């Protein structure tokens, strides 16, 4: 051939570079993160109108997390984009009820219902100096038991784990006081059993 | 506030009924008409040789 | 007040659909009956485009109607040489969340848009060898769904909070501004002669707008659902809006109104892509199980399936010359049918 | 902005050995390819050696192969040993990229002077110098043995411009597009074997030589050069 | 009973034990087997590398299968192999290259899940079909050129009025036959024991044996061991018998063989009947 040999040289060349980019990118763990305004997501992004990306390394995997929130449009025609997300965190502000509504639209979606969420419930200290002066029934008015914080904390997590149908998924549910830095560790062993638990499947044992 | 929302809403209708309409019959005639005169160049559904295809 | 207009609203409306009513004498396949059908035009796969590692979201044919820009997730823009297969440019995006692309008609720019809510015009003949962002334009609240050159100096973009705009590239700010849809303008196609051009919303609804003046001139209902895909037939005077709701629809400018629909009741599966044939008698369009459906546009009835893909076709486009149809789906690859 | 610019001249020995190392700056060095054109102190230019992108294949010429060597901080190299009497010349550093629609050629070093103490298209230009005058049209024409009209329907017939006292640049590559910057009153003509120049209005800007080069195939041959001159 | 093969004297019986208890057992063996991995076939037809590794596997026990009804032959005839040279050379070749595929393959596919549940981020676990498919090519290459060298002997071996096709000849000299029937046995054991304890207790230890998928999953990995050790063990601790005999009494009478001859014939057939049980692998245990 004429010249188109060296264009086939080109075509070639960034094909490699091509490949060569997937290999590097194939290394790193995506995570969606959600949740309400103010519901503590950038407080553990601390401590560890577009979309924003935050990414960090523990133990040699390249975390990166999407906080798609800042979206001012509806979610169904872009939630589709993060389908291959290895897992969702869904963060909970203790100290704060749409949270439920929101929980139950993104946990049975349709490009959802094989992914695992991972339920992080913040603000521990705050809610149990709230609970102090009032108990849940303000925020959940079928609420009957004692004011306590084993107790309420419990049933919330229960309401919150109401809302998953299909059993092909699992909710590892988690409670920070934003003042522990365990979440990143947290974290590495949900992403781990949720991986091992895919490779299970993917040798068809699982 | 819901004043002037409505106020341009019915501006736009207004503006949009005024628009002169032909009959049905008229336009997919012309879409037919347009169809068949440009029907001997259309290389999808007139199948092209593999003489004079570029992705033979 | 409020309710005076309102209520003046309301008789607009229904004097709208009594002139609607009045000029629907006839039907398209009413019409159309006595024309032969085209027969199953089937077509097979002449060339596989692999190189993307992930989903592909848009893909554009330049104007020359043989270099086509790809797409994907992953957060490369390569062009391809459809001809040879070969790969001519690998653009790495400044933010892998891409939802659509466009290639000038010059074939100089190449533009680039997302969840960003940032439209990036990349220059392709730069004296420096490599591509490069030439302009970054910003001033959307949501993600641009869609974008298309009207000429290398401007671009008319659509986005997720409702407004359609239109890019002075040399400035890089908005020269007009189209208000109107409820909901996402999810689609976008400019006439031929670039005159005027229509928007899909997921309101269902499809407004016909014209560049020059920046106001609404028509509207257009009928689906129930929010309408996935937009475009033109050759003629300009007719535009096919493929919705979520499982069908299409042939639409009419001068008639200001719907003339045929494209459903069977074994597709359930809603439209990703609509385009024509060279002719406009072929109408192809993208499903999201997996197939591509070939619908005769004179006669509302299909001609064959492109079923080639192990996931669903994101995007779909005819050669200028009409020679071959491109279709990229979720599983990477992209293909030429002829 | 784009420069190339080489150092290396000078004195040397016969059977001596000089390294000629062209510079590069302003552009994407690492995605372009990398020829050597050399001429002598009173001819034509010869093409001499050929480097692509990432060094993935090497050419040099019938005259060169075995002596020199070409390598690529955005540097190019030439290593010459064994120089005979006949390779003194002026040495181009010539870039060129390859892909649909790319501009081989596009743009020339400033040269060093260098002195010294059967199959492949051949390709000629019947007028050795064509006197013009400005506002006139002139006509400069080339042919070539075997036909450049290749089989995916593109012909590789390549113009260069020389200016006295200039480095070539590129008008009209692949014999019908014009190159960028070049004004339009330019234009390339014929196709198979006998190609033409056209200059429409010429001005005083256009005096100089003007080369034909084929690129179907290495080597490179290019024309014997016809010179416009003033009046 | 006696024979002279190789340069050294052997003693074969054919005892009619063999005709009143195996045929039954071998056929249905047949037919359980063909009905199972063919349809696994077909379904595999109409991928990841652990899938492609229980192909390659579901393939090997195919081939050994479709050997097998040349033995009902063989069985039927009272060895008389009337088939000749060829097809006792090519017989002889395949099976012994199936039965020794179909270890390796289960061997691999347990190394395939440790390395999914011990090690899950190790890079092994994302390799490519490519690589894969060439891991299984160089596999199969092994396991052909480990007995292509049996292809060559002129068989078959006559013994009185019979005409026997066999290589499992009991005799005081030593084949590489006789080692590595008696290694594929004990490192394929060895390894799959260490890696499905590693898998156990890493589930285990991970405090997610709890959930119901991994409670199956564990029982699974359990069996799959239990599954190859009743298969195997039999024939080689019946061939150790063997071994034993030989060293200690010689082959001087070999009227003390009778017995033992027949449970080492009548014990292989558990190496079929791992090809009978060969879709706990495939069907059970999965959703598909
Ligand atoms: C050939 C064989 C298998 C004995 C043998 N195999 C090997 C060997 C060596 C190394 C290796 O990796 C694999 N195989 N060496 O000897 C044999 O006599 N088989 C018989 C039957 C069977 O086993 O099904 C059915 C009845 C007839 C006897």
């Amino acid at each position: 051939s004429a010249e188109e040999r060296a264009a086939l040289e080109r075509s070639k060349a960034i094909e490699k570079n091509l490949k060569e980019d997937g290999i590097s990118a194939a290394k790193d763990v995506k995570l969606l993160l959600l949740g309400a305004d103010n519901s503590g997501k950038s407080t553990i992004v601390k401590q560890m109108t577009g979309i924003v990306e935050t990414h960090f390394t523990f133990k040699n995997l390249h975390f990166r997390l999407f906080d798609v929130g800042g979206q001012r449009s509806e979610r169904k025609k872009w939630i589709h984009c993060f389908e291959d997300v290895t897992a969702i965190i869904f963060c909970v502000d203790l100290s704060d009820h749409e949270s439920l509504m929101l929980f139950d639209s993104i946990c049975n979606n349709k490009f959802f219902i094989d992914t695992s969420i991972i339920l992080f419930l913040n603000k521990k200290d705050l809610f149990g100096e709230k609970i102090k002066k009032s108990p849940l029934t303000i925020c959940f008015p079928e609420y009957t038991g004692p004011n306590t914080y084993e107790d309420a904390a419990a049933y919330i997590q229960a309401q919150f784990e109401s809302k998953n149908r299909s059993p092909n998924k699992e909710i590892y549910c988690h409670m920070t006081c934003a003042t522990d830095t365990n979440n990143a560790q947290v974290i590495f062993d949900a992403v781990t059993d949720i991986i091992i638990a895919n490779n299970l499947r993917g040798c068809g044992l699982y | 506030a819901s004043i002037a929302q409505a106020r341009k809403l019915v501006e736009q209708l207004k503006m949009e009924a005024n628009i002169d309409r032909i009959k049905v019959s008229k336009a997919a005639a012309d879409l037919m008409a347009y169809c068949e005169a440009h029907a001997k160049e259309d290389p999808l559904l007139t199948p092209v040789p593999a003489s004079e295809n570029p992705f033979r | 007040e409020l309710d005076q207009l309102r209520q003046e609203a309301e008789q607009l409306k229904n004097q709208i659909r009594d002139a609607r009513k009045a000029c629907a004498d006839a039907t398209l396949s009413q019409i159309t009956n006595n024309i032969d059908p085209v027969g199953r035009i089937q077509m097979r796969t002449r060339r596989t485009l692999r190189g993307h590692l992930a989903k592909i979201y848009a893909m554009h044919w330049g104007t020359d109607s043989r270099l086509l820009v790809s797409a994907s997730q992953d957060g490369k823009l390569i062009i391809w040489d459809s001809y040879t297969t070969n790969k001519v440019h690998a653009i790495p995006l400044r933010s892998s969340w891409v939802m659509t692309c466009a290639y000038a008609p010059s074939g100089n720019y190449v533009a680039c848009g997302g969840l960003d809510n940032i439209c990036s015009i990349y220059n392709l003949k730069t004296r420096e060898g490599n591509v490069r962002v030439s302009r970054e334009l910003a001033g959307h609240t949501g993600y641009l769904s869609c974008c298309r050159f009207l000429d290398d100096n401007q671009i008319v973009t659509s986005s997720g909070d409702t407004t359609c705009a239109l890019w002075d590239i040399e400035t890089g700010q908005q020269t007009t501004t189209f208000t109107g849809h409820t909901g996402d303008v999810m689609s976008l196609s400019l006439a031929p002669d670039t005159r005027l051009f229509v928007s899909g919303a997921c309101d269902a609804s499809a407004k016909l707008w014209d560049v020059r003046e920046g106001m609404c001139r028509q509207t257009f209902t009928g689906h129930e659902s929010d309408i996935n895909a937009i475009c033109f037939f050759p003629n300009g005077n007719a535009f096919a809006t493929g919705s979520d709701d499982a069908t299409c629809r042939l639409f009419d400018l001068r008639a200001d109104q719907e003339l045929m629909t494209y459903s069977h009741d074994n597709i359930i599966c809603g439209i990703t892509s609509v385009s024509f044939s060279k002719s406009g008698r072929l109408l192809l369009a993208g499903y999201d199980d997996f197939n591509c459906n070939v619908w005769d546009a004179l006669k509302a009835d299909r001609a064959g399936v492109l079923a080639g893909h192990d996931n669903r076709v994101s995007c779909l486009g005819v050669t200028d010359d009409g020679m071959a149809v491109a279709t990229g789906s979720w599983d990477s690859f992209l293909k030429i049918w002829n | 902005d784009v420069q190339l610019v080489e150092s290396g001249g000078g004195l040397v020995q016969p059977g001596g050995s000089r390294k000629l190392s062209c510079s590069a700056s302003g552009f994407a060095f690492s995605s372009f390819g990398m020829h050597w054109v050399r001429q002598a102190p009173e001819k034509g230019l010869e093409w001499v050696a050929y480097i692509s992108s990432g060094s993935g294949t090497i050419y040099y010429a019938d005259t060169v192969k075995g002596r020199f060597t070409i390598s690529r901080k955005n540097t190019l190299f030439l290593q010459m040993t064994s120089l005979r009497s006949e390779d003194t010349a002026m040495y181009y550093c010539v870039r060129s990229i390859y892909y649909y629609g790319s501009s081989p050629f596009d743009f020339w070093g400033q040269g060093t002077t260098l002195t010294v103490s059967g199959s492949d298209i051949v390709m000629t230009q019947a007028t050795s110098s064509v006197p013009v005058t400005p506002g006139e049209s002139v006509s400069i024409s080339c042919r070539s043995s075997k036909s450049l009209l290749h089989s995916n329907g593109n012909t590789y017939l390549y113009w260069f411009l020389q200016r006295p006292g200039q480095s070539p640049q590129l008008l009209i590559y692949r014999m019908s597009n014009l190159a960028s910057g070049v004004p339009d009153r330019f234009s390339g003509s014929g196709s198979g074997t006998a190609f033409t120049l056209t200059i429409s209005r010429l001005e005083a800007e256009d005096v100089g030589v003007y080369y034909c080069m084929q690129h179907l195939e290495y080597p490179l041959t290019f024309g014997a050069g016809t010179k416009l001159e003033l009046k | 009973h006696f024979l002279e093969i190789d340069k050294k004297n052997c003693c074969v019986f054919r005892d009619d034990f063999i005709v009143k208890v195996l045929p039954p057992v071998l056929g249905l063996e047949f037919i359980f087997g063909l009905l199972g991995n063919g349809l696994a076939l077909w379904i595999f037809c109409f991928w990841k590398s652990s899938r492609i590794f229980l192909f390659n596997l579901a393939v090997a026990d195919f081939l050994l299968i479709i050997c097998l009804p040349f033995l009902m032959d063989n069985y039927v005839r009272r060895w008389d192999w009337k088939f000749g040279d060829i097809p006792c050379r090519l017989m002889l070749f395949m099976l012994a290259m199936n039965r020794q595929g179909s270890i390796i393959f289960l061997t691999v596919v347990a190394v395939d899940r440790y390395f999914r549940v011990v090690h899950p981020h190790h890079a092994l676990n994302k390799i490519s079909n490519r690589t894969a498919a060439i891991i299984s090519c160089l596999l199969w290459g092994i396991t052909i050129g480990l007995t292509v060298h049996l292809l060559k002997k002129k068989m078959p071996i006559q013994n009185g009025g019979a005409n026997l096709c066999s290589s499992f000849s009991i005799c005081h000299t030593f084949q590489w036959h006789e080692a590595m029937f008696l290694l594929e046995f004990f490192l394929p054991l060895g390894i799959i024991l260490f890696c499905s304890a590693r898998i156990i207790w890493s589930l285990r230890q991970r405090q997610m044996d709890r959930h119901a998928k991994i409670k199956r999953a564990i029982t699974f990995i359990m069996v799959v061991a239990i599954v190859f050790v009743i298969c195997f063990l039999p024939s080689v601790v019946v061939r150790i018998r063997i071994f034993w005999l030989l060293h200690t009494s010689g082959t001087q009478n070999c009227e003390v063989y009778r017995s033992v001859d027949l449970a080492f014939f009548i014990t292989l057939s558990f190496t079929y009947m791992n090809s009978m049980l060969d879709p706990v692998v495939y069907y059970f245990s999965s959703p598909s």
